[PDB]
């Protein structure tokens, strides 16, 4: 009778913290499925920046009426 | 009766007379084409934290 109510709980405690800490799951276990299916599958269409890859710069053209017409 | 034109000639860009419609759209210019859209959204912080394997915070 003195030796749980001195020391620990029963179905209070063990109890809903099973129900806390598999909540931390579901927002663990399904954005890792989702990294799956955003950076393997992104793939042709490049419109997240994470395959942005550099081209050219199109400000360091000039438009100028350089002294030759048909170029 | 005619000019000596000693320095002035060969310089100073006029312009001219509207004659003849400006060549608009031109010689091409077929498309930009579209460009890909962007995200502003709202920087909030990791959803969990950094959610590697098991590494809480």
């Amino acid at each position: 009778r003195w030796i749980a109510r001195t020391f620990f709980d029963g179905p209070e405690k063990n109890y809903e913290r099973t129900m806390a800490i598999l909540q931390i799951e579901a927002e663990k276990a399904e954005l890792r499925l989702k990294e799956l299916e955003v950076r393997r599958l992104m793939r042709a269409r490049g419109d997240g920046p994470w395959f942005h890859y550099p081209t050219i710069d199109k400000e360091l053209i000039d438009h100028s009426p350089k002294a030759t017409p048909d170029n | 009766g005619w000019v000596r034109p000693d320095l002035g000639d060969l310089s100073k860009v006029t312009k001219v007379k509207t004659d003849r419609p400006l060549p608009e759209n031109p010689y091409h210019s077929r498309a930009r084409p579209e460009p890909n859209p962007e995200v502003e959204g709202d920087l909030k912080p990791a959803r969990h934290g950094s959610r590697l394997f098991f590494w809480t915070m």
